[PDB]
Order: structure tokens, then C-alpha cells, then sequence
């Protein structure tokens, strides 16, 4: 890698100044230079990789639903499909890269209930945006993976952290997005988003103000959902 | 579409 | 170059589907291959060329701000001033890409006044956004080149073009920036900027409603500077 | 800073 002859707190660093100057790309190539030292990351560093990739596959992803719209009003020269082609084949590359960055070996070496779940729901993740794009057989194998990630980070996280904890929060909420959006499953969506938000409430009494600030932005998030799906 | 965990 | 199998049309096509994406590497790389082709460039695809490369170094130029201020907050490791320099350096090779493309041979082929004042305007924007992160005598000759480029625009915009003319007016502001912002010379920028608004507000009778329109969106922005600079 | 010609 081309980061192979950078200090690993040099890249971590780097990566928080290029997320200060909305450079994502960087930020993610800084950070999977700093995964491949081969050391764990921290908590912090942890969430460096996922703001990182978040913004360039989101990046990508909003890209690809402007090209598809426009594809298929023209279905209502090859060029159109041709770029939309194009991106995705970048935006697959980038969920690869991640995938592998878990495979390789985050997850593996990952024993707290704390980075275990928050890899296995980044897996998840990923596998959704690449279901986001797939077509056909790969579909439901993408499909089951992603579902078999949040499955096993989902078992983890009911069993070894509080109903209001930041990542078992959100990792409730992207599963019942998978739910609805991805597995064509929208009541078990409904059930999912309506029993974390209410075990999550009947828990908030335990927080300090700012895990209370912490836990209630993501309930929101299940509330704007469920208003959105009901 | 529906809302997941923001980017950061 | 990677465009040289595309067709000139697919490359504009594709430009334009990149625009509407949000793409504007993708855009500029499409736009490059267009002039790679040979032939001149029409007003809409003057503009294509233009859209595509002033996001693309815009967004160089706020990153790069970002990491001067974080360098010279530092200076009241090595990190911040790698960092810098590396985006710095990406911008630096992005508008000599630019200069490039209008040295061979966009400028020397542009006859009429409208592509010519058009790209010579572009030739002083990017020497200008060079010498935002010029250093020393490389400095003092890339504001000349700058200043060089932009004189001649005007020299032609004055003799071919009407007051209100939006190519004109965007010049006038552009060259009125440069005077304020790079050459020290805000006497230079606010005569400039009062006699083309005063110029284009006695002009503006002549117009249809959109062309007023075109013209008045221009001329709001050398009041808003107007505002800043008195 | 200054405002210049938008990007468009
Ligand atoms: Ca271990
Ligand atoms: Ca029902
Ligand atoms: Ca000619
Ligand atoms: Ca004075
Ligand atoms: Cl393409
Ligand atoms: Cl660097
Ligand atoms: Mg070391
Ligand atoms: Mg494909
Ligand atoms: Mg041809
Ligand atoms: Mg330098």
C-alpha cells in the first residue's frame, strides 16, 4: 500500500485533519493504511473508518441514484448506462475495500462486545449498499450476507450491551432500514424500529445528559422512520 | 428511501 | 489519454450526466477528453469545461484553506504542513491542467471575441488560484500572468462586447477579486467594480428579461464586494 | 475573501 511507509499515528492524524477539510477520500485511504499496520483500533479510530467510508460510498450512492432515475426514464445511446456502469463498479470497489479491510482482520481479532459489533454492523452495511446495486442471484446471496452480519452483531449487542447503547442503537436502526428497504420485509422493519425505541426509553433513566443526548438522537432517527413507514 | 445512522 | 477511444459526443453527454450526479472529477476528466479532440468548443460547452474544473479546484482551494489556518494556528509534528502541501500540490497540478488545455490549443484557435474572452478570462482564474498559494518569485510571475491574461480579456470584452454582457461583467468581477485579493491593490478593485456595475446599470435597457436577468445575477455579486470593500 | 464568478 502506499501508505505502507507512514506512521500509524501519522495517518490517523492525517486522517482526522482530512476530515476537518471535507476530504474524505483521503481520510478513507489514511485509514485503511492505518487498519493494515495490522494493530486494533480504538474506539475513536474505529469511528475515523466508518465516517470516512460512510462519506465516499454516500458520495457514490447518491451519485448512483441520479444516473439510475435517469436510466430509466430513458427505458420509459449506451452512454447513460455506460456511466452508471461506471460508478457502480467504483461504488463495489469501495464496499470490496471495506469488506476486505473487516475480513482482514478486523473482525477476527475484534473481542469486545464494543468492536465486534461495530464491525459486524460496518459488514452489514457495506453488504447493503452493494444489495443497493446488485441484480438477480448475487442479490440474494448479498442479501443473506448482509442479513447474516446484523444477525450475529444484533445476538452480541442484546446480550452484552444496554438497550441505549450509541451502537447497538444505530446498528437496530440500519437493520430495520435493511428490513424495509432491502429485504422487502417492512413489518418486521415496524416491529424492530417500535422495540428498540421503547426499550431504549425505558432505559434512558440510567444515563448521564450527554449519553441521554447520545442515545435520544438515534431514537429520533427509529421515530422519523416509523412515521415515515406507519 | 429511510433514514440510517448519519455519516459522521 | 484514458478518453481517447470515447466519441466527442459521448464525452459531452457523459459531462453533463456527471453534472447532474454531482461527479465533477468524473465531469472535468469527460470535459478534458472533449478538448483533447481537437476541435473547438461551443458556448454551452465552453461552459461545461468551466463548471467542471471550478468545482473541482473549488473544492482544492476550501480544503487547502482549512489546512493553512490549522498550519498557522500550529505555528503561533511534520503532519499539518505533508497534509497541506500534498493538497496543495494536487491543486497546483489541477490548474496546470487547466493553463494546459487553454495553451494547446483552446485560446490560440478562439477567434471570436465571446471564446476568447472567455478563455483567457480562464487562464488569469487559474494562474490567479496558483498564485492564492504561491509562495516568494514564483509568486511576483505568477501574478503577472494572471494580471497578463486578465488585461487582455478585457481589452477585447471592452472593444467586442456590450456593458451587460454576462462573460464581460463575470470578468470584470473576477479581475476586480484579483486586484483586491492577490495584487494588493483594493483602490484598483473598487474603481473597477463601481464603473462596470455603473456601465452595465446604463446598459440595461437594451435587454430582454432572461438576458436581464443573466446580467443583474452578475452584477449583484460586484455590489456585495462593493459592500465588503468600502 | 472576496465573492467571484459562481462555479456553476
Ligand atoms: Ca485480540
Ligand atoms: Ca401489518
Ligand atoms: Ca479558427
Ligand atoms: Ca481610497
Ligand atoms: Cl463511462
Ligand atoms: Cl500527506
Ligand atoms: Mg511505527
Ligand atoms: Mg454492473
Ligand atoms: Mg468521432
Ligand atoms: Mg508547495
Amino acid at each position: 500500500g502506499a501508505m505502507g511507509s507512514m506512521e500509524r499515528a501519522s495517518l490517523i492524524q492525517k486522517a482526522k485533519l482530512a476530515e476537518q477539510a471535507e476530504r474524505y477520500e483521503d481520510m478513507a485511504a489514511f485509514m485503511k493504511g492505518a487498519v493494515e499496520k495490522g494493530e486494533e483500533l480504538s474506539c475513536e479510530e474505529r469511528n475515523l473508518l466508518s465516517v470516512a467510508y460512510k462519506n465516499v460510498v454516500g458520495g457514490q450512492r447518491a451519485a448512483w441514484r441520479v444516473l439510475s432515475s435517469i436510466e430509466q426514464k430513458s427505458n420509459e445511446g449506451p452512454e447513460v448506462r455506460e456511466y452508471r456502469e461506471k460508478v457502480e463498479t467504483e461504488l463495489q470497489g469501495v464496499c470490496d475495500t471495506v469488506l476486505g479491510l473487516l475480513d482482514s482482520h478486523l473482525i477476527k481479532e475484534a473481542g469486545d462486545a464494543e468492536s465486534r459489533v461495530f464491525y459486524l454492523k460496518m459488514k452489514g452495511d457495506y453488504y447493503r449498499y452493494l444489495a443497493e446495486v446488485a441484480t438477480g442471484d448475487d442479490k440474494k446471496r448479498i442479501i443473506d450476507s448482509a442479513r447474516s452480519a446484523y444477525q450475529e452483531a444484533m445476538d452480541i449487542s442484546k446480550k452484552e450491551m444496554p438497550p441505549t447503547n450509541p451502537i447497538r442503537l444505530g446498528l437496530a436502526l440500519n437493520f430495520s432500514v435493511f428490513h424495509y428497504e432491502i429485504a422487502n420485509s417492512p413489518e418486521e422493519a415496524i416491529s424492530l424500529a417500535k422495540t428498540t425505541f421503547d426499550e431504549a426509553m425505558a432505559d434512558l433513566h440510567t444515563l448521564s445528559e450527554d449519553s441521554y443526548k447520545d442515545s435520544t438522537l438515534i431514537m429520533q432517527l427509529l421515530r422519523d422512520n416509523l412515521t415515515l413507514w406507519t | 428511501r429511510s433514514f440510517s445512522e448519519p455519516f459522521g
